[PDB]
């Protein structure tokens, strides 16, 4: 639902309403109706609830960073001059009610309205198409309400009182409907421990098996030891969902909704989150969260801390005046001192604030904020930067509650203005990366269901630390989940576990941690041997729908956007050493790194020599051939520490072993080296590993299949060497599929076919090395493109979006491909003769 | 002042002893006005009867478990708190329950005095063990709404007398919801949806009419001062 | 204060301002005076600084 | 006030907000401010100051007359409902009475945003710091309806509409009343000259002044969509009268029409600490959280935006606002307590409605304020509605039941911002197109639609939505026969026609067939 | 009143959004008493436009002065 | 399987219509074509196989039809 | 236990514009919502009277001054809005004001026809000097709540007629209190205490009575269905 004004809809729906007028005889000639709606007679308001009835509209907010930035809604006619928006989408639109405008687009044709209801409807676009996580989940105030409702107060009023040889339990109720009659008297706190009798709520699994043993039914009674808030919460969840009985931190809510989605339909989850917001709003107004300089509490230990640290600062300055210390090392030590005082003040603040405090509740509930702000407010702002970007050894030993002095308030403007300045260049860098990632794609639509391959990449799922337990890898919901299998699982006994062609989610993870198996082979786009695009099985399950991806789904734009959107959350350049957006740009463009590290062209052992400021490694192989050498190794780049699981390996040393493609120096290998030594597949895997390392280290969840799409398109061509018997020139760039099909269909005299070597390109060259001429004529030099294309009698297969937009024709995605446009519809014979 | 649109009351049955009423269209604001009043009127202003205490043989101390019966004292207390019972004398009437010998006991195995009625006679109470039995007294009386236990008895003249919370109201749950409506071209009116869940001793409709009567009595106790210049419909 | 009609507006100030805030848009008028050799500016200069105010 | 308790970003925003704040029909100065509004109001110049000491001889709303102590009679004149360069009102109003004896440097009249010579850009409003039923979510805010009934945050906005009458080859434009075939009533509010009549209310599309270019034509001036109101003024210049005019022009008419604007939803409000938000719900007084005095609050602000933004100076502002609207008296019977040491001997007490000053870096500390939150003289009935922590038990105007927890309450000075609704709302179905590009004349003034850039296309392609994207790029923006046929198909009720062959291709072809390129389309 | 006490680093003879980087748009310890470290727009004019302090005036040469109390012994 | 009465555009549910067809876009087309059929009927043709309403936009009629298994789609 | 005592309503006077009513006894958890229903009906819908439009000799809109008058027209109207009247007819009527020369036009200087009553004749309307002449016509009407200015283009056609914002409510401030008094605590009870303060146009009693009538005619809908 969206709330739309009246003098806005009216304009949008002027034709439909003129139609219903000239039909309902409020106007005789369409010009009379247009004049009417132009002066807005009082009769153009009683039909506008007839056309609006199930005629969606699309809401857009700029900047549009990804898919959910446009969403369809059903209009509810409200009076005013503002748009009423649901508080659960705002996290996707990235909206706030502080002056933010928004645009409304009306679809007209049947195809458009149906796309809006079925694809672009908000009740269906619940999950991120980047990680599968929910976005239409409860926000700040909802979280506060549900964290107040579902929390336990040891010492409350109306609690269970441990029968005492004189009275029974004294805190027990026969139904929620009775604890509510108590609540409304003063006898029961909604957050008190009690025993209730529940019939309509399904117990947990432990009890549902420990008390029934034949299956719990609606109407069967059990006795729960809970609060009334947890009950009224679990009455918002589906009839069958087990009773939770847990404080509803935002993470727990995310969990529950993930489960609902992985087990129930998506209409159910929409209804459930609607219920949760209603209730969280009810119970935030009735939570007691309100600010007051009393509620803002100052630790008492602060003074002891600050003076204890000023003692050490005095000592430092004494050294400085004694000559045992320079003017920069001094500042370094002062910073390293007044950086710990802030830690201690924050720790004290955490250990002194009660839990019933609103400033700690709004934080620990996961609603908004963090403890660094809480320190800045009740503790101490601490250190601040200069306009350069360095630190200032003079800290801010005052909070915004005490009140900064004049100077403190002066040296805190530097970083503030730096932020307000940078916060457009940051957006621009992210947008540049996204523009590239989108241009390299536009041909990666899903075209078929399966390629009938066993090609796949192997994924680790867990590791055994103590060697008797396997430990579940951390980034397995990004590497293994949502993917599709290629080889039936197997254990040391030869027993099958999971089937091939299977989705792979928490169920399969659980049931594969059983047989002690950790490395399972999975399918990927990096291996889909398809003519154009990828098979729906190599890709996996779409994270929006949670099921297998459909045919015609544009998955390159999805990856582009899923990588761009969090780009502002990353470190940047000074307006490698800082591996953020610069590193991503350094990988997707196949650039030689600054801190390049050399890898092992061979396996074997190492002889390590070192002289003044230089390392020289010599790899004596294990086969018995020619040893290689790496001689001019700047001792600046120390070495490749390994930190093996056991024994505390430490550094790479002499007599140690080396696998091919292994890294000798700490730093960053060169993709082209990896490519020639290891090969294309390992190149792709290395690139994905590095990109996802970058992101992970900075708290962004992107499933590797997006990285894999882009990479795939970066290693999608060959340079020909020996034409063979083919219509190919040497030194030319030819797409690997055409190349395979050409040197494969040539069977006549198939004794010397074309020879080619892979080449590693970037996401900007790879967009110049395209096979179309409409796209490339819209980007770069038109006349030469057209000349060359015309002498070669080129053909544009229209496999992409760019050229289809240019022409003005439909796109080869979703409701554009032949499979769908030309669907024939007929009523059944049975229901035809029912006229 | 003649009000506009003459609001109407429609019903919508959901079960036998559960219903959902809708009042529409109300002037803007009269939904939250009377909703909570109605709610508290239904939940604490219709008189009815309920158990008030019980007396079991065997358990004078250590109110944990009862001989030769599978349930503890607590599940039995709950079951009886769910007991539905009328009364016509407004007096601490007393009833008895005995099912000597193993089996399964239901309110149907209660023999009440005059007037005292039991609409839910199949309610489960206990499941006796082989060579077991049950003897208990049930104190019943009348009142309104909900009343926690009563232990304002300085000395115990009745030992083993376990007092229990008392649901004197035939109404167990009510929830109201105000929604918007448009009348002719002005939305932001008030529609009121109130859902009622009672005991078999009365239909929702009857409770709603009783509450309406009570609140009429009160606001007439207010209107009797001057009886002039109000709304009319 | 220093203003005849001064709606009494009590102050929590703990210091005394040894220098009254100047005219706040003098930055404009003084400059336009220097441009037309107005006598106010001529004396303002002579009163401290140079001898021939140009 | 309380700057050292805010952060530089939010203070920056507060500053730049005050600087965008409309003048209200009635101005009220901050119950809690800084010793800096009086002097700003003087130095700016929208007030009137006594040239020479003297005695107020005469006083009206258009003239003030001071017979000085030296014998001369000065006569100041006042600007009434004077349009600024931004639609505001610059009305001045006197604050002196006859016979009064004024010094020199004394304020004789107030301006648009002054009250007794000190900036009054906003209003002191009774605020509750609490989340209400989800209507103050993500920086939105909630209002009473007393701010509309009593036109507290109401503003006057004036606007100027000019039409020129110039010469032309075909003939000379002559402003008149009569016109080619139009209604006979539309000339109701038009005087004998063809220019609308003062004191007349108007409405979009209605006529202000009548102009013509020969043929003949109807070239009359009409109010743009949305803007409406009452005709204030007509400023008319004529070649003949010889006042002044440009070249090629012969006659000029300016019309000044005004609009009183009460605070609706969608309008923007703020405070002096970087705390703004649109108005989500304007609530009746009977459903607002009212106090144990019967006193409803006026604005409800949420708790969630304060501690992650570091703008707590508004909390202190609020507290002191209470402390002022309800005076105080420190009990110094035994001696000044350990928290009034630094205080003057003039803040030890104060009546109600007692404005105060907390200079930015020499102002109210926190011990002083916590102590003065206890003194806080009782009310009409001997009860203190607010605790010594700033918190008052409240009551719900919907349930009638009290909220279980005391709530921070007080009086905060807020501001109404030029970012209104009517001047930021737009909508289009089919209207004026460019005629140089075949697209709508993009603009609020040209009545142009919104743009559909590259990123929106990206999102739409990523939905797989392909008929709507084609619908936007062809049927709605550039195509011409498509727009016609779709408007017709919808106003008639026949299903929408389907694409033919892209018209951005049926012609591009005819450019490559010109370079002798044999572009062919094949299966 | 703030339009008249405004300082612009853009216009005929000044600079443009090309040279206008991030060190001219910074706060400098030479602004204390001469330029406000707070008052300035939020968008593409951050740091260029500014506002003159309250106790400050302007040398005839064009350099901004701020007053200081003098201290002896 | 256990939920509440879908409202408006949410009616009929959507996880059911996805069982009639192979994908979301097939459903989009499968409904739009029926909708054009119905609009042409109402303007000139099997028409609604299901009880219409006062306006009951042809798309909702088509989706109710689909929910009743009253049609059949063959991909192209 | 049960209870057979029915609630009584005792009045009390704090002033002429004010009063305090006490309702007792009452079921526990019953008084807050009862008092709030009364309060809502009071603050919302108590019939009254207010100014509906005005007209003046020389001026033609809200945005121009009057010779000799120290107040512009908008301030005059904002001072009129604090005016209280009481019409005894369900029809619109007309009041007249005429003043010349120096002095202060208060509300006492008005000529209310029979039926109307101006209950604050010490209200400052506007001051005048030796050049001023104030000739005003007011319209008066009946209604409830708040009613924005019906624009002259929408009402009858005229010029000079200035429509204004009407506030038809004699009620000024309402609150309620609940003393959980109990008859020696044998069983909880509630005592409700409403404190009511009016605009002096009509007494509290009448307002509480109007609220009672409204709520009777409302809850009669639950009464009816048997
Ligand atoms: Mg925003
Ligand atoms: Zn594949």
């Amino acid at each position: 639902q969206c709330g739309l004004p009246k003098l806005m809809a009216l304009e949008l729906f002027k034709p439909f309403v003129m139609k219903r007028l000239v039909d309902l005889n409020h106007a005789q000639n369409i010009k009379s109706a247009k004049r009417m709606v132009e002066r807005q007679r009082p009769q153009v308001w009683d039909v506008l609830e007839e056309v609006i009835a199930e005629h969606p509209v699309l809401l857009n907010r700029a900047p549009t960073l990804h898919r959910l930035g446009i969403q369809a809604f059903e209009p509810q006619l409200v009076e005013g001059k503002a748009i009423q928006l649901h508080p659960l989408v705002c996290e996707a639109f990235n909206a706030d009610f502080d002056g933010d405008q928004m645009a409304v687009h009306l679809p007209l044709s049947a195809e458009a309205q149906a796309e809006a209801r079925i694809l672009m409807l908000s009740s269906n676009n619940i999950l991120s198409p980047a990680s599968g996580k929910p976005l239409a989940m409860p926000r700040l105030d909802m979280v506060t309400g549900l964290y107040y409702l579902t929390t336990l107060v040891e010492g409350a009023t109306g609690e269970y009182q441990a029968a005492t040889k004189d009275a029974p339990e004294q805190g027990v109720y026969s139904s929620p409907a009775e604890a509510i009659m108590a609540m409304d008297r003063g006898a029961l706190s909604v957050r008190a421990k009690i025993k209730v009798r529940l019939t309509e709520l399904r117990p947990p699994t432990d009890l549902e098996a420990q008390l029934f043993e034949n299956g719990w039914k609606p109407g069967d009674a059990w006795t729960a030891e809970t609060t009334l808030g947890r009950v009224m919460f679990n009455e918002l969840l589906p009839k069958s969902y087990p009773f939770v009985n847990e404080q509803m931190h935002k993470k727990v809510q995310a969990r529950i909704i993930n489960d609902l989605a992985e087990r129930f339909p998506m209409i159910v989850v929409a209804q459930t989150v609607d219920k949760l917001k209603d209730a969280g709003f009810y119970w935030a107004t009735r939570s007691g969260v309100t600010v007051s300089m009393a509620d803002v509490l100052v630790p008492p230990q602060k003074q002891e801390i600050l003076e204890r640290h000023e003692a050490e600062a005095d000592a430092i300055e004494r050294k400085y005046q004694r000559g045992a210390l320079n003017h920069t090392e001094r500042n370094e030590s002062l910073v390293k001192i007044w950086q710990d005082a802030t830690e201690e003040v924050g720790k004290a603040l955490e250990e002194f604030y009660p839990a019933d405090n609103p400033i700690i509740t709004i934080v620990k509930s996961g609603a908004t904020g963090n403890l660094t702000q809480t320190r800045t407010l009740a503790g101490m702002k601490g250190l601040v930067t200069n306009p350069k970007g360095e630190f200032i050894p003079r800290p801010i030993k005052s909070s915004f509650r005490e009140g900064l002095t004049v100077l403190e308030y002066f040296i805190n403007t530097h970083g503030a203005r730096k932020g307000l300045a940078d916060t457009a260049l940051r957006t621009a860098d992210s947008g540049y990366l996204t523009r590239r990632l989108v241009d390299v794609s536009q041909d990666v639509i899903v075209r078929e269901h399966d390629c009938e391959t066993e090609r796949g990449i192997n994924v680790t799922l867990a590791e055994r630390g103590p060697d008797g337990t396997l430990i579940r890898d951390a980034h397995v919901e990004t590497s293994a989940f949502a993917r599709t299998l290629a080889t039936d699982a197997v254990d040391a006994n030869g027993n099958v576990i999971i089937e091939r062609g299977h989705d792979l989610g928490d169920p399969a993870i659980d049931a594969l941690l059983a047989a002690g198996i950790t490395t399972v082979k999975v399918r990927s786009v990096l291996t889909c041997t398809s003519a154009t695009g990828v098979c729906a099985m190599c890709y996996g399950r779409s994270m929006a729908t949670g099921k297998l991806v459909d045919i015609g789904e544009a998955v390159g734009i999805v990856a582009a956007q899923s990588i761009g959107e969090p780009g502002t959350q990353l470190t940047m350049r000074t307006f490698d050493i800082v591996g953020g957006l610069p590193r991503v740009q350094e990988l997707f463009e196949a650039r030689v790194p600054r801190n390049k590290a050399p890898i092992a062209d061979v396996a074997g052992r190492v002889r390590l020599e070192e002289s003044d400021k230089f390392f020289k490694i010599t790899i004596v192989p294990d086969d018995g051939g020619e040893e290689v050498v790496y001689d001019k190794l700047s001792k600046r780049q120390r070495l490749r520490v390994i930190t093996h699981e056991d024994g505390t390996e430490g550094v790479l040393s002499d007599g140690d072993h080396v696998e091919v493609g292994d890294q000798l120096m700490e730093g960053a290998a060169d993709p082209h080296e990896v490519l020639r030594v290891q090969g294309p597949r390992e190149v792709q895997i290395h690139l994905v590993k590095e990109v996802q390392e970058v992101y992970r280290a900075q708290g962004v969840s992107i499933h590797d299949k997006h990285i894999e799409v882009i990479v795939r398109q970066m290693l999608r061509r060959v340079t020909i060497i020996d034409s063979g018997s083919t219509e190919f020139l040497p030194g030319s760039l030819t797409e690997r599929a055409e190349f395979e099909a050409e040197n494969r269909r040539v069977v006549a005299e198939g004794g010397e076919p074309a020879a080619g070597r892979p080449v590693l390109m970037g996401i900007t060259k790879a967009s110049l090395a395209t096979d179309s001429w409409l796209s490339a004529a819209s980007f770069q030099e038109t006349t030469r493109v057209l000349t060359d294309a015309a002498i070669n009698c080129r053909s544009d297969k229209l496999n992409g979006l760019k050229e289809n937009v240019i022409i003005g024709k439909l796109i080869p995605a979703g409701t554009g491909i032949s499979r769908y446009r030309n669907i024939q519809v007929q009523p059944t014979e049975e229901a035809r003769a029912a006229a | 002042m003649l009000i506009s649109q003459r609001p109407t009351l429609s019903e919508e049955t959901v079960a036998e002893n559960r219903s959902r009423f809708v009042i529409e269209p109300l002037e803007p604001g009269f939904g939250y006005t009377l909703g909570n009043s109605l709610r508290r009127t239904l939940l604490s202003s219709i008189p009815g009867a309920a158990v008030t205490s019980i007396r079991i043989d065997g358990v004078l101390h250590e109110f944990t478990t009862v001989p030769g019966v599978k349930e503890d004292v607590t599940d039995i207390i709950l079951n009886l708190k769910g007991l539905v019972v009328s009364s016509d004398d407004d007096e601490p009437v007393t009833m008895y329950l005995r099912k000597q010998g193993p089996g399964v006991v239901t309110a149907g195995d209660i023999v009440p005095p005059a007037g005292v009625t039991v609409h839910n006679p199949d309610m489960h109470i206990a499941t006796l063990n082989d060579k077991g039995k049950l003897e208990v007294e049930l104190v019943v009386e009348r009142g309104r709404g909900y009343v926690p236990a009563v232990q304002n008895k300085a000395s115990g003249a009745e030992i083993g007398r376990i007092p229990v919370d008392s649901i004197y109201s035939p109404v167990l749950k009510v929830t109201y919801k105000v929604e918007a409506t448009r009348v002719e071209q002005r939305t932001d009116f008030d529609k009121l949806i109130i859902d009622v869940e009672t005991k078999n001793s009365i239909s929702p409709r009857d409770a709603l009419a009783s509450a309406g009567g009570t609140l009429v009595e009160l606001f007439g106790l207010a209107r009797e001062l001057n009886a002039d210049s109000e709304h009319i419909e | 204060n220093s203003v005849p009609g001064a709606p009494n507006r009590v102050s929590f100030a703990k210091l005394r301002e040894p220098l009254e805030v100047p005219g706040l848009l003098d930055v404009q008028t003084d400059s336009f005076e220097w441009l037309v050799g107005s006598d106010r500016w001529r004396q303002a200069a002579i009163d401290r600084g140079e001898e021939n105010p140009v | 006030p309380f700057l050292e308790h805010d952060d530089a970003n939010r203070a920056l925003m507060g500053a730049n907000m005050q600087r965008q704040a409309v003048p209200l029909v009635r101005s009220e100065a901050p119950l809690v401010g800084t010793g800096m509004e009086l002097r700003a109001a003087i130095d700016a110049g929208d007030v009137v100051v006594a040239d020479k000491t003297g005695v107020i001889e005469e006083v009206s709303a258009d003239y003030i007359t001071v017979m000085a102590d030296d014998g001369t009679r000065q006569s100041y004149r006042l600007r009434k409902f004077a349009r600024s360069n931004h639609g505001t009102c610059a009305n001045q109003r006197p604050i002196v009475d006859a016979g009064q004896r004024v010094e020199a440097g004394q304020v004789i009249a107030d301006g648009p945003c002054t009250q007794n010579g000190e900036m009054a850009l906003g209003k002191n409003l009774l605020v509750a710091i609490m989340p209400w039923e989800g209507h103050n979510y993500e920086d939105a805010i909630i209002l009473s309806n007393r701010l509309v009934e009593e036109d507290v945050l109401t503003s006057i906005h004036i606007e100027e509409h000019e039409i020129d009458a110039r010469d032309t080859k075909l003939g000379a434009e002559e402003i008149t009343r009569d016109i080619p075939n139009v209604s006979d009533e539309v000339l109701a509010d038009l005087d004998e000259r063809g220019i609308v009549r003062i004191g007349a209310e108007v409405r979009d599309g209605d006529i202000l002044v009548g102009k013509v270019t020969p043929k003949v034509r109807d070239t009359s001036l009409k109010v743009p969509h949305g803007e409406s109101g009452k005709v204030i003024g007509i400023r008319v210049f004529s070649r003949e009268d010889d006042d002044e005019l440009p070249a090629g022009v012969n006659e000029l008419v300016r019309v000044y029409v005004a609009q009183k604007r009460k605070i609706s939803d969608g309008d923007k409000l703020a405070g002096r600490h970087g705390n703004k938000g649109v108005i989500g719900k304007i609530l009746p007084v009977e459903d607002m959280p009212f106090l144990p005095d019967g006193t409803p609050v006026d604005i409800i602000l949420n708790t969630h935006g304060v501690p992650r933004r570091m703008n707590i100076g508004q909390i202190l502002e609020t507290h002191l606002g209470w402390v002022a609207k309800a005076g105080w008296n420190i009990d110094v019977a035994a001696g000044v307590p350990d928290w009034a040491s630094k205080l003057p001997e003039e803040l030890y007490s104060a009546p109600a409605d007692s404005t105060v000053a907390t200079p930015v870096f020499d102002g109210a500390q926190e011990g002083e304020l916590a102590g003065l939150l206890g003194s806080t003289l009782p009310n009409r009935d001997g009860e203190v509605m607010v605790d010594a922590d700033g918190k008052s038990t409240l009551f719900d105007g919907r349930s009638g039941e009290p909220f279980p927890y005391p709530v921070t309450v007080g009086y905060m000075y807020i501001l109404k911002l030029h970012h209104l609704v009517d001047d930021k709302i737009h909508a289009r179905s089919t209207g004026p197109y460019s005629m140089i590009t075949q697209q709508p004349l993009g603009g609020k003034a040209q009545f142009g639609g919104q743009r559909f850039g590259e990123m929106e296309c990206w999102a739409m392609q990523a939905y797989g939505a392909a008929y709507t994207l084609q619908e936007l790029l062809t049927i709605k923006s550039d195509d011409t026969v498509g727009r016609v046929k779709v408007y017709e198909a919808i106003v008639k009720g026949e299903n929408i026609p389907e694409p033919g062959i892209p018209e951005s291709f049926k012609v591009l072809l005819k450019e490559l067939q010109s370079l002798c390129l044999n572009v062919e389309v094949l299966s | 009143l703030t339009h008249k006490r405004r300082l612009s680093a853009l216009g005929p003879g000044g600079l443009s959004r090309e040279r206008a980087g991030l060190e001219v748009r910074d706060v400098h310890p030479s602004h204390y008493g001469r330029m406000c470290p707070i008052e300035t727009p939020e968008g593409p004019n951050i740091g260029l436009i500014g506002s003159l302090s309250v106790y400050a005036r302007v040398n005839p040469f064009g350099f901004i002065e701020t007053p200081y109390r003098k201290v002896e012994n | 399987s256990a939920y509440d009465t879908p409202l408006g555009i949410t009616n009929p549910p959507i996880d059911e219509l996805l069982s009639r067809a192979s994908s979301k876009y097939a459903l989009v087309i499968y409904a739009a074509k029926r909708a054009r059929q119905i609009n042409d009927y109402y303007n000139q043709y099997v028409g609604p196989l299901v009880e219409p309403g006062l306006q009951e936009k042809p798309l909702s009629i088509a989706l109710r039809e689909i929910h009743g298994d009253l049609l059949e789609h063959t991909e192209g």
